[PDB]
């Protein structure tokens, strides 16, 4: 996360960190929709073009971490996955479109301070919430700019990071890219004129945008963090898999196998 | 389940984490 803060211990407890089994590194972020239910972004798992593909016992999840390197023994659970799917339009050869992943774990994880479910949004949330200008927060540990130099300079954060962006102009998303955005996706992040800054980085994909609704206080899920061409450049932004979109498929998903 | 959205350690405990405010502030105005 770029230009963000530590987080609280407790601020995002559906927060999931997807971790590699060899070489022992992170992979990519998550979240808790259920007890046997996480969400994450397809690419994490599959993207053929830099050679990746993650299979169910290629990786394990960690849930309710704050540190990024230590073993939060007792605090954290640590859980394997009974299956991955990926959305199966998922257009990972042309725009990224439908960016979507459901992973359910093999037992169901316990809920504790530190580990609790998101909502989902629905028809009114999204419609109410999913507005230009209003901002929604961002979590993960990935990096905190684009490049660091080796020795010191900083680079990777000890804990969780969270910022808060507005969610941008579907005209002005379209006109910030090349790449032809879709239904599935929306983007958020400060223009240049606005004089602040943040946005998502390396390992922050799959990781939850988040919204506090004013209407029942509850936090929703809008979007789950997919791509974007660098880190915090001006004039640039990432861009989110729209949830309630592909909501049906969610459904579909968990209606079948869980 | 039901009680999606609604953290232990703040919404529970009727407490704020630093920043949520920018998330209000925001549907309003500034
Ligand atoms: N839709 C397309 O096809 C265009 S591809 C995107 C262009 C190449 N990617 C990148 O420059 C960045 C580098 C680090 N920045 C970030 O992580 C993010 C910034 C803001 C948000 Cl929001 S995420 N990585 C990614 O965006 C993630 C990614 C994208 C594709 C494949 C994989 Cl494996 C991973
Ligand atoms: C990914 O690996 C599995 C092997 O477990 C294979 O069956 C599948 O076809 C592979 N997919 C891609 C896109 O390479
Ligand atoms: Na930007």
């Amino acid at each position: 996360i770029v230009e963000g803060s530590d987080a609280e211990i407790g601020m995002s407890p559906w927060q999931v960190m997807l971790f590699r089994k060899s070489p022992q590194e992170l992979l990519c972020g998550a979240s808790l929709i259920s007890d046997r239910w996480v969400l994450t972004a397809a690419h994490c798992l599959l993207y053929p073009p830099w050679d990746k593909n993650f299979t169910e016992n290629d990786l394990l999840v960690r849930i309710g971490k704050h540190s990024r390197t230590r073993y939060e023994r007792n605090i954290e659970k640590i859980s394997m996955l009974e299956k991955i799917y990926i959305h199966p339009r998922y257009n990972w050869r042309e725009n990224l479109d439908r960016d979507i992943a459901l992973m359910k774990l093999k037992k169901p994880v316990a809920f504790s301070d530190y580990i609790h479910p998101v909502c989902l949004p629905d028809r009114e949330t999204a419609a109410s919430l999913l507005q230009a200008g209003y901002k929604g927060r961002v979590t993960g540990w990935g990096n905190l700019k684009e490049t660091w130099t080796a020795n010191v300079g900083k680079g990777q954060p000890s804990v969780l990071q969270v910022v808060n962006l507005p969610i941008v102009e579907r005209p002005v998303c379209k006109d910030s890219t090349r790449i032809r955005i879709t239904d599935n996706m929306f983007c958020a992040g400060y223009k240049p004129d606005e004089g602040k800054r943040g946005d998502a980085c390396e390992g922050d994909s799959g990781g939850p945008f988040v919204m506090k609704s004013p209407f029942n206080n509850r936090w929703y899920q809008m979007g789950i963090v997919s791509w974007g061409e660098g880190c915090d450049r001006d004039g640039k932004y990432g861009f989110y898999t729209h949830v309630f979109r592909l909501k049906k498929w969610i459904q579909k998903v968990i209606d079948q196998f869980g | 389940e039901a009680d999606c959205g609604l953290r232990p350690l703040f919404e529970k405990k009727s407490l704020e984490d630093k920043t949520e405010r920018e998330l209000l502030e925001s549907y309003i105005d500034g």
